[PDB]
């Protein structure tokens, strides 16, 4: 139910992971080390976050697993863009890891990704994305992936959840008081951006799967696991 | 396979 759902999402927000720039100047290696060490740690907290979304843990294990494998980079990115929204030309990875767009030139393949994240972040800024809309949109990213039946009432339980979160977003948007027509346009403007997020995610995933092939960076633990696929 | 994910979900 929308007010309570939104409060839950609010209270579910994972902590900021703190990381710092290396002492020495960035190299392609040490930059990817920093961003993957960050991502790995944020993955750990993404799991706890997902478990706090009402109904998530009532889904079958395979369903929880597969939504998470499907959306994790999207969710890392969505949280990154939200942290960066008020800082044009920068990506706020952590309070002490603030990358200028040009620093992406340090790693082959990464500048484009930064540019996509930066443009999506500018689009959110232009729309004046509100904190409560960002909460619903992030939870929608988790809940809105293709499932196509696996071979293992969970899928019905998923639909009900995504419904509730979409309702919660429509309800958040109704608070602005704008015209019916403009409330529709805003919903569409927000949701159309889900594609950009998925598109950047895909480019991020492939970047990391390629780096992992080049041993351009060793990856560990949770991140390694998620990438192994 | 989701050797550690299973772990943290359960
Ligand atoms: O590694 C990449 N990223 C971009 C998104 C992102 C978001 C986080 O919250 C933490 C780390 C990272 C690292 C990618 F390959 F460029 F996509």
């Amino acid at each position: 139910s929308p007010e309570q759902l939104v409060l839950t999402l609010l209270e579910a927000e994972p902590p900021h992971v703190l990381i710092s720039r290396p002492s020495a100047p960035f190299t392609e290696a040490s930059m990817m080390m920093s961003l993957t060490k960050l991502a790995d740690k944020e993955l750990v907290h993404m799991i706890s976050w997902a478990k706090k979304i009402p109904g998530f843990v009532e889904l079958s294990l395979f369903d929880q697993v597969r939504l998470l494998e499907s959306c994790w980079m999207e969710v890392l990115m969505m949280g990154l863009m939200w942290r960066s929204i008020d800082h044009p030309g920068k990506l706020i990875f952590a309070p002490d890891l603030v990358l200028d767009r040009d620093e992406g030139k340090c790693v082959e393949g990464i500048l484009e990704i930064f540019d996509m994240l930066l443009a999506t972040t500018s689009r959110f800024r232009e729309l004046k994305l509100q904190h409560k809309e960002y909460l619903c949109v992030k939870a929608m990213i988790l809940l809105n992936s293709s499932m196509y039946p696996l071979v293992t009432d969970s899928s019905r339980k998923l639909a009900h959840l995504l419904n509730a979160v979409t309702d919660a977003l429509v309800w958040v948007i109704a608070k602005s008081g704008i015209s019916s027509q403009q409330q529709s346009m805003r919903l569409a403007n927000l949701l159309m951006l889900l594609s950009h997020v998925r598109h950047a995610s895909n480019k991020g995933m492939e970047h990391l799967l390629n780096m992992k092939c080049k041993n351009v960076v060793p990856v560990y633990d949770l991140l390694l696991e998620m990438l192994n696929a | 396979r989701h050797k550690i994910l299973h772990r943290l979900l359960q």
